[PDB]
Parts: structure tokens; C-alpha cells; sequence
DNA sequence: TTTTTTTTATGTACTCGTAGTGTCTGC
DNA sequence: GCAGACACTACGAGTACATA
């Protein structure tokens, strides 16, 4: 808040304690127990999508295992120690962007260091990034390593696809996997940013920035800050579904109903606002195909909805009951059908209004009225 | 057409593109779009020749000049040409980065660039992506030429940076009677493969230069023995070539011809083969013809543009597919709906 | 193709050979490229060698009897025949066909050649000014800014430097994007300002052809050529084009801070510190404090190193990080007793001076602070 | 000479300050707010169709950083930072073409110099364009820089497509989408250069050119410099109709009509005389999908079909009475298929053919006379 | 510091005698046995799979050729020579991480000590570990060391792929091949190592720990310690089922099963899953209609199993004889539809999602 | 018993031979 | 001086491997 350095949001609310972690409960637990109770494995990686805190983690286990007070799961932040690997100064925390020294010179030239000992730290910690990202040769120059390194170094690896890893890798290091994040914790997650920094928000942009980001917290954090740029310095509902390009949930429903019930110039009508609210084209299709596949789904269980779209659930429960599963196959196939083909329309408001249009004449319910002549 | 002969039908664009240029209102980056040996590499070549040197009078040659001296003996060092390596078949990135490079070093003789690219469409996607910023900047006084056959397959952010100019086909009269001047044959040939090349004289010269005509009346005797029979494994013998693709697309037009007699429509494109076309109409369903003539389109497509896929295998698979679809009672295809 | 008689004494040949060997032999990348040109006229021998975009050629008197041409003759084996004489041992040399037959004494050897006509020169052109610059004077000015020359890098600006004049003043801008360096020296002739840009190779053959000696080095600024004269020795080289970023720019606006110290004891000092560096960065950090230097050094081995100078300092303590590797450079380059430093903020370039006199000035941009 | 080289109107109407934009509104209040308020990023990642905007919006948002006036939203052009970005020499914006370096090793030594403080100025601003086509080594490499630069460093992306990037440098920018320019700002820009040129201009001609341009501004530039060349020196309705082949008849009309006809005979003498006169045949198709569209349209609607074809009103009125909707979508979508194969069998003559036989295909062809 | 201490279970636990190493048995025989009979060949080059015991059985080997109670299959403790092979300072063995000194340089010094007699020890033995990877060059020197080799050398090589060694060196050396460990005597070693500790286990959680490592002895260990941590100090059967669902990976083969069985709760339960672990859809639905094609070619003949699907071939087996070929064939186009028609979809969650309801929406489960 | 058999474009490492560059040691 | 030695570093070429 006070602060005029108008930090990033993905920079400033980095974790600080495991405390600050929002979900991966499985992994936070594991390394509260392993480090309360002790027995700190040698290596470590953290398998996960982007953006879930697969480097922040590591931090944290590296604020926990070198700490004034001691080998403690609740990293402090009153001793130097914790605070110089906050601030990335720390002298023994050798951070290997793996992407940079991704030669096998270099890691012949981290592993030549290994045994001169750490300096005001109990472990020195050799926190390579982007594992998967070094050469064969360097992922086997550090076996030997692995499998028997000195007693003061411990390795933290973080990668996103570890199927890259050779096989033996996989096998000496601790497979720690981070889960991707949920919509609930990811909305929660921004209440709680935009609560401590004063910028006024709506929960309903609060919803769709996380549900916009789905899975990956630092998305979320980075739409939220491009979001705060396009509003007025607040999240308000206008500007996020403005900026997003997505069409609000109740008006898609509106034009899937008009669609449903063949009714041709409510369909137009509803076509011609979208038209004049500038929202892409191709925007509402995907909006109208995923509003009919969710009405798939809650035909195959009614479990299948969240809170997500209870702004309109009853309406949604009112196209489930009411049509039959095939009536949604062809009116999934003729919309995806029409995305498939509109790049060749003549024009995008073209190509969707034909792609309705053949929709509405193919639909087996009171089709369209066929030319008296036969 | 051996090399960069003057096309009459080149003369009226040549000046106009000579005005802008003269007058300094010429696009820096002009991407030629022509049917193949329409004679765009003449064009280039005449452009190239006025740009690279001593102003001449205006118009013509560039005169006797060390501009003529370097260019006509291939040794003008700010005529760079991409031409693909003969043992690959594209234009590879790396020879397209030290052009670029090499433009980026200024020019070594007085005056200014050239830039020319001897087929747009041989570009690969690295290839195309590395003369984006170059042609939206070049830097100073530079000039590219792309030739292509068609825009639409060269990448869209390429054609957004060039000028296109259209070299439209002559009136399909008077390449006839350029084409009988040039030729002695029959008219009817002379029409048939002028349509083939889709009115492309300098393509039709250069498919009666060489051994085409050859191979395109083996095809036809061919496939005038297997229509009947309903052998049509027989063809392979004289559809595996390295000139596949254009056999391939002289029997699409051959079926296209039987589809539009059974149509009767007023034109077609095999008038000198009559007999073929009416046993092909008689023989063969519209809907066999519609089928066979999408089969071969589509495996023309893929063995040009796959590149390293195996003729040999394709054609025959190709064959017997056809066989299969000739027997009664076999379901045929329909487009990707 | 006439018979090609030499005759010939050691210590009239072997330092224009040397001289004329420059870039030759190392990487051959075509044939004809070459090894020499041998030409006698009008009882002047000739010896030119070449590296495809660089030419320079040396004239020996034939004060005896000599048959004009020009033909070639392998550059390190001419070299090592020349060198491997006797002392004072005369040469004489004859051409059948395509072969030289070279001897002294009773030694004989036999040589290849290639036609004089598939070497490849550079065209000839009308030279635009002219300079007549003290050897002595000229070495200064490129033995200041020699180091801080770009090394391959894709700025094809800063992988040369720029001479450029005012007056009757020379001055001299090398560059590499983090180092600048600038000399300025008096000429005594006033010529337009016409700047030049000669890329690094060719400077190192203008640094051998000076030998320090009174003879004054001649030089032809063409357009996108450069030619150069040592005595009988005759040079041409092409040239970088493009323009150099503007030094006055580059140079500190608000130079507040001031420092001076001896160049002996900061560049031992540095030397010092530069053992512990990050071998990858070579990254120092100083500390400017009242009357008192410190310089900081640090590695991935965690090693720390601390070094405390001496000096006079009346503004406010600093801190700054920037390069050991570079300020090294500068001072090898500064020869003097004192060397005085501007400072203007913890991000701000620093400025390296002569403090007997401006001379040459330097600066070097800090790390990330 | 003001025009050592031809200036072409691609390169000489640049954009120089934010208010030359020609509508992308939605991102430049966001760059307006973020660059008034503290709120400044240190990656952008502009993505887009072709010419639309995205690289010149980088080179604004540089402008507006760097010049010596302050973090203003609106950069000054007297600015001296300002007057260098807009040329080339400035030590500290670095312009990388990606495509032309994908190599991981001159991005290695980009983020190896990229520690040096930056030369008199606010921010070293590093702007790849055509990020796309950096090698998968290289996109690895540009990950913890962006995630935690230095302060003095920002970094500006732009891309024609973002799917090629991978998700993980997605993820650590701000994404803006740059929408496809619509005709009437397309020509509205265009009138306005023309008019500031003192170059005449029709407003049929900048009408026709807003529409071949397919929401691309530089598209736009582009097929006006073919006009100036190909029209003496003028915008005119007729040069620009001729070289774009555009229809000004029925001929789309009445091939349509003999096709859903199923006259064979006619369909095949129509496309005759439309390969004589050399119509450009991806324009023909275009209009028929076109008319196809408005039969369906006047078929759910009569009152829409009442358009600029009201001279030709009664025809289409006619086949929408006779011909069923489903007709018309099989026969939409035979025609949009083909339109996809033009550029395939190169002799797109026959590619026509094709997709016309298709087309008639559907209904009944039997020799069978009957009214 | 403030935890006393507690080693790592993968690096602990390594075998000291030829009896403490679990399965392997034919290497450990035939090695007894030409250790008795004095026939000893001059290069012993070791193979298999990751974390079989091939390092330690060439380091057993190495402590037994120079105990000084005799060459023996049962080297005794006692030995000062023993305890320093125990320690790793062993002057008379050379350990060479080849995958660190792969160049000829730091090869050809270390080679040229073979003209130095043993300190201690009867043989000069070289313990070249990873020696897959190696330079050609230092191919060269080695074999011209192997071709010549001093009646006091012995060497042992050890590797994972031997493909990528040069036949030359493989026709010099006696290769032993060791089998990946089966799941009984995993399961049997864990067993004793989790009671040998003052850990608490479960017998289904350890069939659980078992069964999850792919037959890798290493890779059990491993994941035992990550389960101790994750476990609360208790390797309880829910912790560690718990624990494997977040590592499970072969989601495709569970998509298979339940798309199969029409158990449309199931299949939604595990694309969540598949959903939450971060991967690409396209590669799971390319994995599942390649997984349908193995069941459709297995039901043709049996041998199409080979060997990938050695840790899978009991539900493939199932699943090839209880359904009909027909309704694979059918499975396998509506997949192959979805995979086509995924890109177009909305984000391809919710495109894999509608296919798997395709496919479901054939059996007549309601 | 004997020969039979390959898809490129672009990029990234790895390792050895040869040369170019510094510098400094008793020569 | 000092040039050779010796180190040291860089560059080409041949080879292996990855991704699309
Ligand atoms: N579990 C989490 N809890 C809180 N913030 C998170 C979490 N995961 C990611 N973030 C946000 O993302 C930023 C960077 O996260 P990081 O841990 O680097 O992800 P990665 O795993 O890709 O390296 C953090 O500063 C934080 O704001
Ligand atoms: N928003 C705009 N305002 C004004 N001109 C524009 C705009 N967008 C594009 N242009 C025109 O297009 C030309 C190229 O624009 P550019 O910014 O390079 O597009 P891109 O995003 O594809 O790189 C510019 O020179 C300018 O004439
Ligand atoms: N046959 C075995 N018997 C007992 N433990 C084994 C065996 N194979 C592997 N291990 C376990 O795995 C750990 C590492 O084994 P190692 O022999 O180094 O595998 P590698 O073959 O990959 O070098 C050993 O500490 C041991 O716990
Ligand atoms: F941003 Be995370 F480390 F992928
Ligand atoms: F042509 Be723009 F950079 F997409
Ligand atoms: F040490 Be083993 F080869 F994984
Ligand atoms: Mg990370
Ligand atoms: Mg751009
Ligand atoms: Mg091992
Ligand atoms: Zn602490
Ligand atoms: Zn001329
Ligand atoms: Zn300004
Ligand atoms: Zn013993």
C-alpha cells in the first residue's frame, strides 16, 4: 500500500513462511513433517504446471534448513540468514539457473565446488531451476553426486515436465508434485491481495480473473495487475470482462436458449448488441460451446456444476431436463464445426451469424419452415 | 525455356513498375505473383539490371557500365540471389540470415541493393520469419523481389510487408498463335496445353521442350488401356517420375474434362484428346470420376508438400484405391465436411 | 611469364618480410587468395601479401641486376628459407616456368607458385584527406584505446574504433557497449572533420607496421577505404560503415564526485581484489568513504576480498559496483604516476583521467548495484 | 531530396505519439493508467494479427519510458531520448529481431550483459519482436530474467501468435490482445493520410480497400501503395477495382443461381466467361458465400435482406421462396470447404471447378427433362 | 543441528556382503564361483536398469579382489582394506565417475597409473562408473589399455544402456546383465529394512510402496523415504495411497478402464486429477487411443504384449478379453474424432471432456 | 548364401585438432 | 630484450541427439 514502488504483484507477495502458501497442502505438509521431525532428503523436485510456486517452495525449504534457530518449519524472518535468501544475497544459496549454465563445463564446474564447505549456514543449497532444461551429459555428470554427496550440500530441483528427466534422476531425487491451484483458492488468494493493498474489487471480477487463470497463481496475479492498469486502479466487473474479451455468462446462456427454442430473431437481436459491444466473434463461440458442453456434463451428473455459473444454475438445470443428449451432440458438432470453418468466411460476423443460422435450420425440433414448392 | 528470355507480355508491367521506381515511388519489398515460367525471373532480372548500376538513359539495359559488367558475368556483389542448395529442395535459414547480415554491412560498389529471392514459396517458416523486420526495414536504399505462384500460401505476415504486383496470363488467343509461332503443332495440342498450364505460355513451352509431351501422350495411351479393362494398376509405369505431381494434375484434368462432358460443358481442357474424355464418360459414374478425381488431387497435394515422402508407395496405394473404388458396390468418399 | 632473377642480401628482406607476413598463412579459406606478390620494377621489389579485404606491400631496392614481373611464392616457406640463412648470406633466385629455384651458397630449394593474375587486389580510388601523424604520437593513440575494442560482437560499430579530427586536434573512440575510451592529440595540421571507422584486425597491423621511428606515418582517409605509409612500407584496408555513439553523450553530465590517487598502488590493489572475482563477471564493489578506497570481491566459491587504498576524497561516501576486468585495462593502458576519477551517482558512469593532463579520458559503466 | 529512398507510407506514418493510435483503446487506457500511476511493468507481451499496431505501440510505451520529461503517458517528441528511439542509435532501447537470432547463445549473452546498468537512461528497455520464433532453449533461458530483473530493466515482446510461446513465459507478462482494425477506422486512417498527403482519393476506392485489407492497417497501406503506383498517381475507384478483380455485375449472382439451378451447362459457361475476363476467383467465391448468407438471412428474415442489393432484391426473394434452408447450408459449406482449397492443386482455376462440381453435386444432375 | 541425525535410506542400507544384496542371484553365483575357482575374467563390465545394485556389486567386487584374508565371495569387515573400501579411501581402488572425467584427457591419467604396482591390495582395480558415456577417444585408450592388461588389473564397469558402448569393448569384457528386481523380493527387502528402522508399516501400504516403483530398488527406497516424510513418521496405507494418487501418472490406462465400464463418476473424478496434475491433453488422449490400439491388436494374438507393457500386462489382459472387438473399434473412432476435433474446441479440457461423454454415451449405462 | 535396404529443417551439445593470443622465464 | 614455451582460450569439424 504505502509503498510507491508500485512492485509487480507476482514479485512482492512472493511466500514469505509456509504460512503464506496458499493449497499444495501436500507438499507443504511433507516439508513441515520432514523438517520438524528431520531426516532432510539430498535432493529434492518439484514437479508442477507454471505458475503454481515451483521455485518460491524452494525458497522456502532453503529459508527452513539453514536457520539461526536452527533446522525449523517455520521459516523467521527477524535472523540475517533468512532474510539475505529473500533478498537473493545469500552466500549459499547458489542459485543454478540450469537454463543459462546448461553446458556440461558448467555443472563439471558446480560439482568441482561442492566440498569447500558453507559459509554462516548449515547447508549450502544448490537450488538449480529448470532442471529439465540441462544437456544429457550434464544430467549425468551429477549422479555420482546425488547418490552420495557430502553431508553439507543439498540440491532443491524444480522443473515443470519431469518425463525430460532421465530415469535414474527420477530415482535419486525426493518426486515432490504440486497440484494445480483451484478456482476457490485462487479467488480467495486475490481477495486477500486486493485487501491488503486498498484497491477497491468486486467479487464477481475477483471470479472471473481466477476462473480467466485457471491452475496457475502467478496467470492470476498478472491478469489481476493488467486488469488494475485497464480499470481505474480497481477491479470492477466492466473492466475485467471488458479486458478478458469474454462474454458474461447469463447473456451466452440468452443467446443458447434463443438458439434452443428456434427462436431466429431474438438470436439476431442478440447477435446485433454483441456486434455493438465489440466482443470478438470467435469470443462468443467458444463462450456459446462451452456453455453446451457444461450442459453436457450436468446431464451426465447434476453434480457437475459449481458455484461458478449459480448465477444462472436454474437456468442451466432448465436446459438439462428439457432436451435430450443428442440434441446437444449436434448443436456441440454444429457450432465447432462453424468455429472450425469461420477463418474462410467472408467475415467473422458473417461466419457466426451462417454458423447460428445452420444451427437453427438443421435443429430437429420445429425446424425451420421448408419452401412450400416442393 | 532455358534462361531468362524476354516475354512480350511482360512489357507493359516492366514499364509501369520502371515509373514507380524511377520517380522514387516504388515499394521497397515487391513480391511478384505469376504462374510458373511466366517469366517473373526476367522481370527480376530487368529490375535488377536498371537499379544495380550508372542511371542509363532511362529506360533499356543499364548500357556498358561495370553495373552490366558484374551483373551479366554473375559477379556483382550487391545482387544477392536465395536460391535453394540442389541437393535440398528449400531455402534454408541460414542462407537467408547471412544475406540479411551481409545487406546490414552497407553496400561495397557505388549505389544501391538488391535483394532477390528466386521463389517465395520455397521459403520454409524460419526461412519466412527471418526477412520480417528486414523488409519492414531495410536499411537503406534496399530492394527486394519475391517471386511466388500463388500469395495465399506464403505466410501472412509476410504478405502484409510487400507491394504485390499480379502478372496476369496473355489472352489465351494470342498465346496460341505466339505458342504456333514458337512450335510447330496442331492447334488442338497447342490449346490443351495452354489450359493445362493454366495459360501459362512460358510453362507450355517448357512442357514441349523437354520429354513432357512424351510422358503426357504415354499417360493418355495409358489410361485409354486401363479404362475399359478397369487395370488401372497399369499407370504406376507412367505416373512414377521425379515430374510426378504434374502427371498427377494432368489426370485431375483429364477427370475434370470427363466430369464436364458428362455435365457437356461447352469448354474443356483435353481438346485434343477426345476419345479419352468420351471413354472415360462412358465408362465411369459422375460420382466414380467426382471420387477418383479427389483421391488424386489429394495425393498430388500431399507428394508436393511432404517433402522426403516416398512416391513409389503413395502412387500405388493411389492405384489400388482406385481399383477398389471401380468395383461395384464399394462406398465412395466425400469432401471433409 | 619472364625469368625472375633475384639477388638479394638477408638484412635488406628479412624486416620487410616480417613486415609483409602480417595475416598471412593461419586459415586458408580459398586457393587463390594467396600467399604473396613478388614484382620487381624499375629496380624496385615489391611484396605484397593479402587476407581477401587488406593489402600492404614493401619496397626493397635492387640495387643490382633484376628482370621485372610479378609472380608468387609461399609465405611461410620464403619466410623460414629468408630466416634460416646464414647472417649477411646473399639470395639469388630464378624462375623456370612455375617454379622458383632459390640459393645460397650451395643450398637449393624449389617452389610453387600460382599465376600473378588470379590474386585478388583492391580497386583503386581518389584518396579524400591525408595525415602526416608522429609515430610516437599515433602509438599513444592507439595503444589508449586498443583494449576496449568489442570482440565479435553483433554491434558491427563496436568491433572497430573511430579517428576522427577538429582542427588540429586527432581524436580517437573505441567502444565495446560498457567501456569507452577517447583520446585526443594535438596534429599541427587542420582538416575537415572527416570520421573513419577501421576494424580491429587492421588496427593490429597498423600497431606492427610502427616501429617508433622518426619517419612519420602517412595516412590516405578514403571513403570506405583506409591506406597507411611507414617508409617503404605501403598499406590499404576496407572499413566499418556505419556511425560510432556519441562519446560527449556517453561521457557523465554532473562529474561531482572527485578522486585521485596513484595508478601504481589502485592497480595493484585491483589485481589483487580480481584473484577472488567471479571468473564469469569479474565484478568489484567499491566503497568511496572520506580520504579512504575499498574494494570488495566476491565468487561462487564464497570467497571474500577486502582491500583498503589511501587517497583524498572530499565528497560523500558511494557505493558502486562495476567491472575489475575493465578498470585493469584502463589502468594498464594509463602509464602515468596519478590518475584522478568522476563519479556522479551509484548507477552513473565513471570517468577515468590522466591528472597530469586530459589526454585520453575512459568510462566504464557499473554492474547491477 | 526529403525522400532519399521511398518512404513508404508503412514506414513513414509511424505512429509517434499515443494519440496516432487509430483505436486500440482498450490497451492504450491501460498503458495510459499504468505509465500516470506507479504501477509499471517489466514485461509486456503485445500479440495480434499482422500490422496492427503492436510493435509501434512497443516503441511508444519505450518513448513514454525513457524520455527525459518523465513516466509520461503522453512522450514528448522534443524529448532527446524520444529523438533517438524513433530513429535507431539509442545505447539503451536494444531492438532483437528473434527470428533472425533464435540461437540460445546470443540470448545467453543478451541476459549476460543484461546486468550492466543502464546508459542515461530511466530503463533499459529490450524489445523482441517476432518472439514466436526463438528456439525452445532460448524461450528456457528467458525465464528467471523475467520473473526477477533488475529494476532498471523492461521487457517488451510482440508476437503474431501466442499459442507458439510457451506457457510458461505467458505466464510471467502482461498479455494485451490487439483486435482487428473494423472498416470504418481503417478508413478513416486511411482518409486522413491521404488527405495529409495531398493525394486524391475516392470513398468508394477507401471503402474497398478498408474491406480487402482483412482488419490489418499495414494491409491497408500496402494495397494503397499498389493503388498509387497502378492509379497515375490517385486513389480511383477504378484502378483499385480492377487490380483487386472485385465484382461489379450479377456474375456471382447468376452463377449461384444456375448452380442451385443444377444447370450444369450454364454453371460451366458462367465460370468460361469469368475465366476470359480473368476475375479473381477467391473474390467470386467470397461474394457467393456472401449471397449465400443473405438467402439464408432473408429466409429467416425477409426485412434484413433489404440491403445495398436492392436492385437485385426480386432474384433472391425468388430463390429463398424455392430452395430450402438446407440446400443453402450444404451448399455454403461445399463453397467455404473449396474456399480453403484454393490454395491447393496451384492451378486454382480447377480448384473452382472442383468446389463448383462438389457444389452441384448434392442436387439431382439426371438427364431426366422434366419442368 | 537440532535434529540429531538421520541418514537417507537409498545411500544407507547398501549392501556390505554378497549376502545382504536381494535377488540378482545368477550374477552373485556365477561371480562366487569364479572367485573360488580362481577364474577371473581380465574386464568385468556390469549392466541393467537404474537402481538394481550394479554399483554396489561392483563395489562389493572391488572390496572382496583385495581383502586380505583371500580373494572371496564373503569379504570379511574386518580388513583395514575392507574398512576403506567402506570409507571410499582406497588407494589400490580407483573410482572413476566416467560421466564426470569423460574426456581423453583425464582418462589417459588416470589409465597411466596401470604401470604402477598395487600399495595394499593384490589388484589395481578400477571402479569405472557410467561408462556409457564416454569420449571416442577415450574409447580408444581404454580398449588399447584392455587389449594389453597387467596381470594386476582388474576392471569393473558399470552402466545403464550398454547399446552406447562399442562392440569392442564388449567383446573384451565378461558382461553381466542384472534383471529388474521382482515385486516379492522388493516387497520382502522393504519389509526387513522398515523393521530393521523404528518405523511402523502397514502390509497393504508396503504392497502400495512395492508395486509404484517400477521394479528398481532404488526407486523403492526413494519413495519409502518421501512417504516417512510425508507419512507423519508412520508409513500408514491411506498417507501413502493418498501419496501415490498425487504422484500417479498412467492416468490413460484409468480413462481406458472407466470409459470401458460406462462409470461416468469415475472418468470425471480422474480427468479432475489428470486436470489438477499439470499435463497436455493432446498427449493424454494420443496415450489413451494408443492404449486402445494395443487392446485391440492384443485380442488378435497375445504377443503383441512384449515387453513396455511388462508392468501393465494384467489389466490389459483383463481388458483385451472382456470386450468385444466391436466395441474397441468403436472407442477407438470416437477417440480418434475427439483428437481431431480438439483443437477447435473450447480449451482443451473441456474438448477432452465431451469426448470422453461420446464415448460414454454408446453403452447403455444410465 | 548374397544383396537386399533413409525424412528432412533447425537447433543444441560434446569433444578433439589446430591456430591465435598473452606473458614471462630463465633464456 | 625475448622468443619459445607454455599456457590458455577460441574456433572448425566430426558426431550424437532433440523437436517439429
Ligand atoms: N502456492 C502459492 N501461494 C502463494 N503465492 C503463489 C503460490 N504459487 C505461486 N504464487 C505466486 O507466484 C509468484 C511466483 O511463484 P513461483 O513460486 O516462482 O512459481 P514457480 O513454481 O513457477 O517458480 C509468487 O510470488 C506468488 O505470488
Ligand atoms: N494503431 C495504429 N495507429 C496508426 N497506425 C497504425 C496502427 N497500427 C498499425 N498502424 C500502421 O501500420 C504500420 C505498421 O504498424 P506496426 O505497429 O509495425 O504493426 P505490428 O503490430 O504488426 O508490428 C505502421 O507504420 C502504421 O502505419
Ligand atoms: N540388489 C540390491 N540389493 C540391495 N539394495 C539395492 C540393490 N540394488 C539397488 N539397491 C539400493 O539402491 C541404492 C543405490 O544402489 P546402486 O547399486 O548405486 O544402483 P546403480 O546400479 O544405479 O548404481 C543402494 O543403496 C541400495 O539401497
Ligand atoms: F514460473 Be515457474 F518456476 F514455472
Ligand atoms: F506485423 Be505485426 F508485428 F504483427
Ligand atoms: F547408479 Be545407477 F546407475 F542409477
Ligand atoms: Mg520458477
Ligand atoms: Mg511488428
Ligand atoms: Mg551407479
Ligand atoms: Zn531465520
Ligand atoms: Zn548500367
Ligand atoms: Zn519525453
Ligand atoms: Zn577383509
Amino acid at each position: 500500500g504505502p509503498h510507491m514502488s508500485y512492485q509487480v504483484l507476482a514479485r512482492k507477495w512472493r511466500p514469505q513462511t509456509f504460512a503464506d502458501v496458499v493449497g499444495q497442502e501436500h507438499v507443504l505438509t511433507a516439508l513441515a513433517n520432514g523438517l520438524s521431525l528431520g531426516r532432510i532428503h539430498h535432493a529434492y523436485l518439484f514437479s508442477g504446471t507454471r505458475g503454481v510456486g515451483k521455485t518460491s517452495i524452494a525458497r522456502l525449504l532453503a529459508k527452513g534448513l539453514n536457520c539461526e534457530t536452527g533446522i525449523t518449519a517455520t521459516p523467521c524472518g527477524v535472523c540475517d540468514n533468512c532474510r539475505e535468501i529473500e533478498q537473493g544475497r545469500f552466500v549459499d544459496l547458489i542459485e543454478i539457473d540450469a537454463a543459462s549454465r546448461t553446458k556440461v563445463e558448467d555443472t563439471r564446474d558446480l560439482l568441482d565446488n561442492v566440498q569447500y564447505a558453507p559459509a554462516r549456514g548449515r547447508f549450502k543449497v544448490y537450488l538449480i531451476d529448470e532442471v529439465h532444461m540441462l544437456s544429457r551429459h550434464s544430467f549425468n555428470a551429477l549422479l555420482k553426486t546425488l547418490e552420495e554427496p557430502p553431508e553439507h550440500v543439498k540440491f532443491l530441483l524444480a522443473t515443470t515436465d519431469p518425463q525430460k528427466l532421465p530415469v535414474t534422476i527420477l530415482s535419486r531425487c525426493l518426486q515432490f508434485h504440486l497440484k494445480a491451484l483451484d478456482v476457490e483458492q485462487i479467488r480467495h488468494q486475490l481477495e486477500h491481495i486486493l485487501n491488503e493493498e486498498h484497491i477497491a474489487h468486486e467479487p464477481r471480477a475477483l471470479q472471473l480473473l481466477a476462473r480467466a487463470a485457471e491452475g496457475s497463481l502467478r496467470d492470476a496475479l498478472s491478469l489481476t495487475d493488467q486488469a488494475i492498469a485497464s480499470g481505474d486502479g480497481q477491479v470492477s466487473t466492466q473492466a475485467v470482462s471488458a479486458m478478458l474479451g469474454t462474454l458474461d455468462d447469463d447473456q451466452a446462456l440468452s443467446l443458447v436458449e434463443a438458439m434452443v427454442e428456434a427462436n431466429g430473431e431474438r438470436v439476431m437481436a442478440l447477435i446485433n448488441e454483441a456486434a455493438a459491444r465489440g466482443i470478438e466473434w470467435e469470443a462468443l463461440l467458444v463462450e456459446m460451446l462451452g456453455l453446451l458442453h457444461r450442459i453436457a456434463m450436468v446431464q451426465l451428473s447434476p453434480a457437475a456444476l459449481g458455484n461458478d455459473m449459480a448465477a444462472i444454475e436454474l437456468r442451466m438445470r432448465e436446459l438439462a431436463r428439457t432436451i435430450p443428449p443428442t440434441d446437444i451432440q449436434l448443436y456441440y458438432q454444429t457450432l465447432l464445426i462453424g468455429r472450425k470453418e469461420l477463418p474462410y468466411a467472408p467475415d467473422r460476423r458473417m461466419g457466426v451469424e451462417m454458423t447460428l443460422l445452420r444451427a437453427l435450420a438443421f435443429h430437429p425440433r420445429m425446424p425451420l419452415p421448408e419452401p412450400e414448392v416442393p | 525455356g532455358p534462361h531468362m528470355r524476354w516475354y512480350p507480355w511482360l512489357r507493359p508491367d516492366f514499364e509501369k513498375l520502371v515509373a514507380s521506381y524511377q520517380a522514387g515511388r516504388g515499394h521497397h519489398a515487391l513480391l511478384i505473383q505469376a504462374l510458373p515460367g511466366m517469366g517473373d525471373d526476367a522481370l527480376i532480372y530487368a529490375l535488377s539490371r536498371y537499379l544495380l548500376c550508372q542511371q542509363p538513359q532511362g529506360h533499356k539495359s543499364c548500357g556498358h557500365c561495370r553495373g552490366c559488367q558484374l551483373m551479366q558475368a554473375g559477379t556483382h556483389p550487391d545482387y544477392y540471389t536465395l536460391a535453394p542448395e540442389k541437393g535440398k529442395n528449400t531455402l534454408g535459414v541460414d542462407a537467408v540470415r547471412e544475406v540479411t547480415e551481409k545487406l546490414n554491412e552497407h553496400a561495397r560498389l557505388g549505389g544501391a541493393k538488391v535483394v532477390w529471392v528466386t521463389d517465395a514459396a520455397l521459403l520454409t517458416d524460419a526461412a519466412a520469419n527471418a526477412l520480417l523486420k528486414t523488409l519492414e526495414e531495410p536499411p537503406a536504399e534496399t530492394w527486394f523481389f519475391l517471386a511466388t505462384r500463388e500469395p495465399e500460401r506464403l505466410l501472412a505476415t509476410l504478405r502484409s510487408r510487400c507491394r504485390l504486383h499480379y502478372l496476369a496470363p496473355p489472352p489465351e488467343q494470342y498465346a496460341v498463335t505466339w505458342l504456333s509461332r514458337e512450335v510447330t503443332m496442331s492447334q488442338d495440342a497447342l490449346l490443351a496445353a495452354l489450359r493445362l498450364s493454366a495459360g501459362s505460355p512460358g510453362a507450355a513451352l517448357a512442357l514441349f521442350q523437354g520429354d513432357n509431351w512424351q510422358a503426357r501422350e504415354t499417360l493418355c495411351q495409358a489410361l485409354a488401356y486401363s479404362v475399359p479393362s478397369g487395370d488401372w494398376y497399369s499407370l504406376l509405369a507412367a505416373l512414377n517420375h521425379e515430374q510426378a505431381p504434374a502427371r498427377l494434375h494432368w489426370l485431375a484434368t483429364l477427370l475434370m474434362d470427363a466430369l464436364k462432358r458428362h455435365h457437356g460443358a461447352a469448354q474443356v481442357t483435353n481438346v485434343d484428346v477426345p476419345g479419352l474424355v468420351a471413354e472415360l464418360a462412358n465408362h465411369l459414374s459422375p460420382s466414380r470420376l467426382q471420387a477418383i478425381l479427389g483421391d488424386v488431387c489429394h495425393i498430388r497435394e500431399q507428394l508436393m508438400s511432404v517433402t522426403g515422402i516416398n512416391r513409389e508407395l503413395l502412387i500405388t496405394d493411389l492405384l489400388l484405391r482406385i481399383e477398389h473404388y471401380l468395383q461395384p458396390g464399394v462406398v465412395l468418399p466425400v469432401p471433409h465436411l | 611469364g619472364p625469368h625472375m632473377k633475384f639477388t638479394v642480401e638477408r638484412e635488406h628482406l628479412l624486416k620487410p618480410l616480417q613486415q609483409v607476413s602480417g595475416p598471412l598463412g593461419g586459415r586458408p579459406t580459398l586457393p587463390i587468395l594467396g600467399n604473396l606478390l613478388l614484382q620487381v620494377a624499375d629496380g624496385t621489389l615489391s611484396l605484397t601479401g593479402t587476407d581477401l579485404e587488406m593489402e600492404m606491400v614493401a619496397r626493397v631496392a635492387l640495387v643490382q641486376p633484376h628482370e621485372p614481373g610479378a609472380t608468387t611464392v609461399p609465405a611461410r616457406k620464403f619466410f623460414d628459407i629468408c630466416r634460416g640463412l646464414p647472417e649477411g648470406a646473399e639470395i639469388a633466385v630464378q624462375l623456370e616456368g612455375e617454379r622458383m629455384l632459390v640459393r645460397s651458397g650451395r643450398s637449393r630449394f624449389s617452389l610453387s607458385t600460382l599465376p600473378a593474375a588470379d590474386f585478388p587486389n583492391l580497386d583503386d580510388w581518389q584518396s579524400e584527406v591525408e595525415f602526416t601523424l608522429p609515430q610516437a604520437t599515433m602509438k599513444r593513440l592507439i595503444e589508449a584505446t586498443q583494449f576496449s575494442m568489442a570482440h565479435q560482437d553483433v554491434r558491427y560499430y563496436l568491433n572497430g574504433m573511430l579517428f576522427e579530427t577538429e582542427g588540429e586536434e586527432l581524436r580517437t573512440v573505441a567502444t565495446d557497449g560498457h567501456r569507452l575510451a577517447v583520446c585526443s592529440m594535438p596534429i599541427g595540421q587542420s582538416l575537415p572533420s572527416h570520421s573513419v571507422i577501421v576494424p580491429r584486425k587492421g588496427v593490429i597491423e597498423l600497431m606492427r607496421m610502427l616501429d617508433g621511428g622518426d619517419n612519420p606515418l602517412r595516412v590516405q582517409i578514403g571513403s570506405n577505404n583506409i591506406r597507411a605509409h611507414v617508409g617503404d612500407f605501403i598499406f590499404t584496408s576496407k572499413l566499418v560503415d556505419g556511425r560510432f555513439p556519441d562519446y560527449r553523450r556517453v561521457l557523465p553530465k554532473n562529474p561531482d564526485k572527485h578522486l585521485e590517487a596513484g595508478c601504481d598502488l589502485l592497480k595493484q590493489a585491483f589485481a589483487r581484489a580480481a584473484i577472488l572475482s567471479n571468473e564469469k563477471f569479474r565484478g568489484v564493489r567499491l566503497y568511496v568513504s572520506e580520504n579512504q578506497l575499498k574494494i570488495t570481491a566476491n565468487n561462487p566459491e564464497q570467497e571474500e576480498a577486502e582491500e583498503i587504498l589511501d587517497v583524498t576524497y572530499s565528497g560523500a561516501e558511494m557505493e558502486i559496483g562495476f567491472n575489475v576486468s575493465y578498470v585493469l585495462d584502463v589502468l594498464n593502458a594509463l602509464k602515468c604516476e596519478n590518475v584522478r576519477m568522476m563519479l556522479t551517482d551509484s548507477v552513473s558512469s565513471v570517468q577515468i583521467e590522466d591528472a597530469a593532463s586530459q589526454s585520453a579520458a575512459y568510462v566504464v559503466m557499473p554492474m547491477r548495484l
